[PDB]
């Protein structure tokens, strides 16, 4: 947790995009991986999936 | 795909030297450039 | 994939006019400058006359 | 934290050697599978750089495959050929083949040594270029001169003095000029290699705009666009346009910059920080990635052909380690020398 607490840190989105089929499951699959640490939502479903557990 | 004066064409190619004129972009890239520093020249 | 590769390529190009137009933005206009060294081609001239 | 306490003299000596190790150069093989690393003592690290990146990976896999001692002085540059690895040291080029530096034998090909002005100093090799269009090889150092070196046969045939002290980087750009060489004494030279003479000289450290007068006149890194060049090290961090020798834009950083390249659209940059600098080509800073050495001296983007999976930077500097990045925005791991 702390490792991926230091990625999603380190990361550094920073982003007007949004402005320009729903997906129900996490899609665990090894080729994507960097498509979802680009997103902001997937970073909002581990953060609020952390706080719940806390 | 979001993204942020001029001399006429003939007179740009004849007037300008050959080392700023660049006889091989006769692509609109290195031509529009070409442009551009002979105008700032 | 072809399509944003090209994309990037047109965004380094942009990139590269807008960074030669700015410094061109440092230094004032043409057609002035052919109007003001045309005042001073006659007034020279007149001067020469002159002296 | 202290996980391996080394207990013993030997153990010792080598927990300080890693402790002040310092690595300058970074090679890739002609394939994208091996990674070559130079050293502060005159080693070579080989790293299978596709077993690293598998998805079986041992930790003893992030380990060199076969390190040996090849110079007796640092190893300053590394270049790599079609079949060779290039690697200056002391004060002369060794080359060795990736076939059998896996192996056991480890012998070298040949060793060429350029004249010198007879110093009592035997100078160093700081920057290796290599030339395509011709076999040839560009040697510049302490010796304030250009070497060029045929390489199928060991002869030199141009010489040129253009510098006033000794230099740190080459670059080429295939036009006219073609060759860029930056050196301690503050100007980027221009060197046609048909003439072989001097035609242009950019001076950095004269224009107001780029000066810096703290940390001195010296240039360390540059880079080509083949119309344009990032110039870099005591100075600023400077974009130059070419024809015109105007700077441009000017990257807003504090630390002096070691290394920089370009990217598909961005400025890569590295020196005394921690992190890697990721720039727009306008002068924005767009990222810093935090690396694990406390400086950086080499970046190396792996864009090799047969081997796509084998596509990630790497950095190395004042550390025994070179950090393997497989995405921009984050560090993947990092290998032990």
């Amino acid at each position: 947790s702390e490792e991926v607490l230091a990625v999603f840190k380190s990361y550094k989105l920073d982003d007007k995009m949004e402005e320009l089929v729903y997906f129900a499951k996490f899609l665990t699959s090894e080729k994507l991986m960097d498509l979802q640490l680009s997103d902001s939502n997937f970073r909002r479903h581990i953060l609020l999936q952390y706080l719940i557990l806390f | 795909l979001e993204f942020k004066d001029l001399v006429s064409l003939e007179e740009f190619y004849k007037e300008a030297p050959p080392d700023i004129s660049k006889a091989e972009v006769t692509d609109p890239h290195q031509q529009t450039l070409a442009r551009l520093d002979w105008e700032l020249e | 994939k072809k399509q944003i590769l090209q994309a990037k390529r047109i965004r380094k190009n942009r990139q590269e006019y807008d960074a030669l137009a700015k410094v061109i933005q440092h230094h004032p206009d043409r057609h002035e400058t052919l109007k003001e060294l045309e005042a001073l081609g006659k007034e020279l001239e007149h001067l020469s006359h002159i002296k | 934290v202290p996980l391996a306490v080394p207990l013993g003299q030997t153990e010792v000596f080598q927990a300080l050697q890693r402790l002040h190790m310092t690595i300058f150069s970074q090679s890739v093989s002609p394939c994208g599978k091996f990674l070559a690393a130079g050293n502060n003592y005159g080693q070579i690290a080989i790293f299978s750089l596709s077993s690293a990146l598998s998805s079986e990976a041992k930790e003893e896999s992030k380990k060199p495959v076969v390190t040996f001692q090849a110079h007796d002085g640092p190893v300053y540059s590394m270049v790599s050929t079609d079949r060779h690895l290039l690697s200056a040291g002391d004060g002369e080029v060794k080359a060795w083949l990736w076939a059998e530096m896996l192996k056991k034998g480890c012998k070298e090909l040949w060793r060429r040594q350029p004249p010198y002005r007879t110093s009592l100093e035997v100078p160093e090799i700081n920057a290796l270029l290599l030339v395509p269009k011709e076999n040839s090889l560009i040697l510049a150092g302490g010796d304030c001169q250009l070497h060029t070196m045929d390489l199928e046969t060991g002869t030199f045939t141009r010489v040129l003095r253009g510098h006033t002290d000794y230099i740190h980087c080459l670059a080429l750009r295939e036009r006219s000029p073609e060759v860029l060489s930056g050196g301690e004494d503050g100007a980027v030279r221009l060197w046609d290699l048909r003439t072989a003479k001097e035609v242009q000289t950019i001076e950095v450290y004269k224009h107001e705009e780029c000066s810096r007068p703290h940390n001195g006149r010296w240039i360390g890194c540059l880079a080509t666009d083949s119309d344009w060049m990032v110039c870099g090290g005591g100075p600023a961090l400077t974009l130059w346009h070419l024809r015109s020798s105007t700077p441009t834009t000017i990257f807003p950083i504090r630390a002096p910059q070691k290394h920089v390249t370009f990217y598909q659209d961005l400025i890569l940059s590295a020196g005394q920080g921690r992190c890697v600098n990721q720039w727009q080509l306008s002068g924005e800073l767009k990222a810093q990635v935090p690396g694990s050495s406390p400086g950086l001296l080499s970046l190396s983007l792996n864009q090799q052909p047969a081997a796509p999976e084998c596509k990630v930077l790497t950095a190395a500097g004042n550390s025994c380690r070179v950090d393997v990045f497989t995405n921009l925005g984050y560090r993947a791991f990092s290998l032990s020398f």
